[PDB]
């Protein structure tokens, strides 16, 4: 939501360098489908 | 049957604990460090 | 919905692998030593 969101994008702009990049995703860790779901995005693409 | 089946097992609030929240439409991406740059060169010159 | 998210989270075969056996009619009970006490008295007799 709006304060996580600001949290994390005043988190990336104080700490961050060279190259990093940091990614975010809402993701239940108390669910197989989630987490098959979580592992099959960070493997193939996503194209919109 | 099969709800307090679970309730009976599990518990009685089990898919709200378990229930999935992934969606790969809502992914947040936080690359731009240039620009944060450029504007913490500004505030550098605010600051006493 | 509610089948398949127990089939992804928990198993397939889950319900009857969960399913409640336990009924108080069908207990036994096996409290008679006398009359095999007798029984037995008879067979030592029988054993040369």
């Amino acid at each position: 939501d709006e304060e996580r969101l600001a949290f994390y994008r005043t988190l990336y702009r104080d700490h961050a360098r060279y190259g990093a990049a940091l990614w975010l995703v809402a993701a239940n860790m108390a669910s197989y489908s989630d987490v098959d779901a979580l592992v099959e995005w960070i493997g193939t693409e996503q194209t919109e | 049957e099969l709800i307090d089946l679970v309730t009976a097992e599990l518990g009685a609030d089990w898919p709200r604990l378990v229930a999935p929240v992934f969606d790969p439409k809502k992914a947040v991406v936080f690359d731009d460090r240039w620009a944060s740059a450029r504007e913490d060169l500004v505030k550098l010159w605010l600051t006493d």
